[PDB]
């Protein structure tokens, strides 16, 4: 289970994510691997060890 | 006619990514780049590794 | 056997103690076995009846 | 009704407690689990005799380790000091 | 009298030790002497950090 | 639980180790927490991953 807050915290690649369906779809009925979704904003983020 | 790429480009590991293969088992691409953007503050890179 | 050899000199400080105007060398081998896996022999074990 | 104002100011540094320390500043602390302190010592042999079981190489990789403590202390302030401080009031004396 | 260090041992992060941090939830003091060091060939450090 | 590959592959520090007794007794003891004692060449220190 990897650390989603190095995925926040570290700079990103700005991408046209345009696949086909909807995004919550796409998540939901599981199209890819590892999911993790928050929903409100997360203060995990903000830990660091 | 298209113009084809004539080789394989070739990702190296830098120097500052074989401390981290060593000890913590991973590599993490484009070391220096996120290190810049990082000290720097701009959350987007111009490109991926 | 005397003529054999023991040419040079160099030199090294020592702890000597005066015995009746017969000076003589003190040394302890504490520190060639001291991390090894041998007994040091200047330890001893004596039996009395 | 009238104060004291008169305090024993000591210090880390200045105590003899601080030639048992080794006094370091460190300000991200509190992101801080564990700090460990690994360490890696090979034995030296010595030649065996004659017909004797004799030794090989041995290393060995021990690891320190290190020990979070906090302190702390509180204090308070009254409200008409607040009031003072965060503005001043023109009058008397 | 003695002499007695008259500061506190001021130690600050590296930034390539703050992308370890965020990345591997880990530091490795002194990173740009190790990096250094392993690439150079000489295994043994002056000192640590 | 530790990665004991990296004390051995990373550079160290040269420091004048004095143990209280000898040393293969406080390994044998359990004074240190985690340990990695081993007689030979193990070749461990060689399969990065």
């Amino acid at each position: 289970m990897e650390n989603w807050s190095a995925l926040e915290l570290l700079p990103k690649v700005g991408i046209p994510t345009d696949f086909l369906t909807h995004v919550k779809t796409s998540a939901g009925e599981e199209m890819f691997e590892a999911l993790r979704i928050y929903y409100g904003d997360d203060p995990e983020r903000y830990n660091i060890h | 006619t298209v113009s084809a790429p004539a080789t394989y480009g070739n990702f190296v590991l830098s120097p500052e990514n074989a401390v981290t293969a060593i000890s913590y088992h991973s590599i993490l691409a484009d070391f220096n780049s996120y290190k810049a953007h990082l000290t720097s503050g701009q959350p987007h890179l111009p490109n991926d590794s | 056997l005397s003529q054999a050899g023991a040419h040079s000199l160099t030199p090294l400080s020592m702890d000597v103690i005066r015995l009746g105007e017969k000076t003589v060398i003190m040394e302890n081998l504490r520190r060639v076995y001291k991390n090894t896996d041998t007994k040091d022999p200047l330890e001893r074990n004596v039996d009395l009846t | 009704g009238t104060f004291c104002n008169r305090l024993e100011w000591v210090y880390f540094l200045t105590s003899g407690l601080a030639a048992a320390a080794h006094a370091i500043k460190f300000h991200d602390l509190n992101k801080l689990t564990t700090g460990k302190m690994l360490f890696h010592v090979q034995v030296p042999r010595v030649a065996s005799g004659a017909g004797l079981p004799t030794s090989r190489q041995t290393t060995i990789m021990v690891t320190k380790y290190s020990e979070k403590s906090p302190i702390t202390i509180p204090f308070e302030l009254s409200a008409a000091c607040l009031t003072y401080l965060r503005e001043t009031f023109e009058g008397t004396i």
